[PDB]
């Protein structure tokens, strides 16, 4: 209901601002995962 | 869920303080309104059937509790004894002859569905307006 | 022309004043001289939404409430 | 009971509307009771240090 | 130019990554839905000029 | 041009092999049609709706 010039008020596809890195690594077992927090001294 | 709690009127003198617009029930500021799932074909039929002989049911479900009757134009609904627009009628009155020309050889005279028909003071006032 | 001097000079005088109040919308000198030139006039019904907008940037301050008051 | 479909919008058109508009910012949520502590007033003389 | 062709050739195969696309789209079958575009057999050189004059 | 000129066959023009700056123009457009699409979108945005001057 009337965002920003940001939602839908703008066609400007700007540079810098575009689908990289679409993906977020989780740190694994073998780093300092919280599960291993949890637990340690 | 029980018919009597919802069926248990409100005890008061109906507060007309308010107007009778204001006071009914609405949920937009014009009408209660909600979405739901009606079948397309009777839908349309029925609005064809109004928009060419002016007759239809009436759809609601809360208004008398009993309503089976044909709204709009009212005499012409028993006039044709109720039948549609998808259904082949009862006579074949009034009906329109054209004339065609469907060998599609000759030239200038294919006049098929594109064909015309067979049957084919003011200006002084509409010049001293402009 | 005396209506068109007059307001000719009331209308420099409020945009000169709505101009130094949108440049500047931290310092309430500007609106309360303003609302108080409206108040010489000694009719109004704008000059409380004068002060009830200029409230809105600064209400910790006791000057504009006291003197709208 | 109405009908309620959507039109389909073509995928060659601009922004048909001039979004260039600026207002000034509008009054913001009311604003509540301050309640401090109960203001003091120091001196003459550190007022002037 | 064999030794810069060779030079460009083992720059793209060096660079071969997979193609790590997800989603698939052809952008002109979303097109033909439309009631505005529609697809007719027509001759090269009208669609050519058909562009340019369009372009222009 | 330099395997048209083996043997007896003439030192003029009628170099007529197009395919291979064919296939390397169309790689531009094949990388460059998504860029100034988006560039002339953004000139249609700032040409029609017009230019944001203190937004982002
Ligand atoms: O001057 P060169 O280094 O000897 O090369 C030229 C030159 O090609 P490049 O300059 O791109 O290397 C000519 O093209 P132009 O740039 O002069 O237009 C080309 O003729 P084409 O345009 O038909 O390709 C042909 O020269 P020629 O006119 O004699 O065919 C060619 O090689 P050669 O001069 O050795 O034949």
């Amino acid at each position: 209901k009337g965002e920003g010039d940001l939602s839908q008020l703008s066609k400007q596809y700007s540079s810098r601002d575009l689908p990289s890195h679409t993906k977020i690594k989780y740190r694994q077992t073998t780093q300092d995962a919280p599960e291993e927090v949890r637990n340690r001294d | 869920p029980t018919y009597e709690t919802m069926f248990a009127p409100e005890f008061g003198p109906e507060n007309p303080f308010r107007t009778q617009q204001m006071a009914a029930p609405r949920n937009m500021l014009s009408g209660y309104a909600e979405p739901a799932h009606i079948n397309d074909f009777m839908f349309e039929q029925q609005r064809r059937t109004f928009a060419t002989y002016g007759y239809a049911l009436d759809p609601s479900l809360d208004n008398h509790q009993v309503s089976a009757k044909y709204i709009g134009s009212v005499e012409e609904a028993e006039k044709n004894q109720g039948l549609t627009v998808f259904e082949t009628g009862q006579k074949k009155t009034e009906k329109r002859k054209k004339f065609k020309e469907n060998d599609a050889s000759n030239i200038d005279g294919f006049l098929g569905p594109w064909a015309k028909y067979v049957d084919e003071e003011e200006q002084k006032e509409l010049d001293e307006i402009t | 022309t005396d209506e068109e001097e007059l307001n000719d000079y009331k209308l420099r005088k409020r945009k000169t004043f709505e101009d130094n109040i949108r440049k500047n919308r931290t310092v309430i000198s500007n609106w309360i001289k303003y609302a108080q030139w409206e108040e010489s006039l000694k009719e109004i019904q704008r000059a409380r939404s004068i002060y009830e907008r200029a409230l809105d940037v600064d209400y910790r301050n006791i000057t504009l409430w006291l003197k709208y008051a | 009971v109405i009908r309620m479909v959507e039109m389909q919008k073509d995928p060659m058109e601009p922004p048909r509307f001039k979004i260039n508009k600026k207002i000034p910012r509008g009054p913001p949520s009311p604003p509540a009771p301050v309640m401090h502590s109960p203001s003091r007033k120091m001196t003459v003389k550190e007022q002037q240090e | 130019s064999y030794q810069k062709l060779l030079k460009y050739y083992v720059l793209n195969a060096l660079k071969h990554r997979p193609p790590k696309a997800q989603k698939k789209r052809y952008l002109f079958r979303s097109f033909k839905a439309t009631k505005f575009f529609q697809s007719t057999k027509l001759d090269w050189v009208e669609v050519g000029l058909q562009v340019c004059r369009q372009g222009y | 041009y330099y395997r048209f000129n083996t043997g007896p066959v003439g030192k003029g023009p009628g170099c007529g092999f197009w395919a291979a700056g064919w296939r390397v123009w169309l790689f531009f457009m094949r990388g460059i049609t998504p860029l100034l699409e988006r560039w002339l979108g953004n000139l249609l945005a700032r040409q029609f709706e017009g230019r944001h001057s203190k937004g982002v």
